[PDB]
């Protein structure tokens, strides 16, 4: 996938 | 969809059990990209992929950055309101 916006595990 | 009210209860030795993405820096909410298997989120029911989240325990998070929320989330303890909405 894209992966420009951020990603965060929480 | 509508906007929802929705119930999580967790624990101190656990996460949410999500994966958010997304941020004001971004031009578009927090989303919910991943619900992590048997994590509280998924054992609420109500929280699904694809839910931007729009407050936490009355906490707006409509305008706020990627790590803002991260930090607002993880704050978070115990009975946990969540404000959503599928679109």
């Amino acid at each position: 996938a894209n992966s420009r916006w951020k990603t965060s595990i929480i | 969809g509508p906007i929802r009210k929705v119930l999580l209860l967790k624990e101190d030795h656990e996460g949410l059990g999500i994966s958010i993405t997304g941020g004001k820096e971004h031009g578009v909410p927090i989303l919910i990209s991943e619900i992590h298997p048997g994590q509280p989120a998924d054992r609420c029911g109500g929280l699904h992929v694809g839910d931007a989240i729009l407050a936490v325990n009355g906490v707006n998070l409509r305008d706020t950055k990627h790590k803002e929320a991260v930090t607002i989330l993880s704050q978070q303890r115990g009975e946990i309101e969540f404000e959503v909405v599928y679109v």
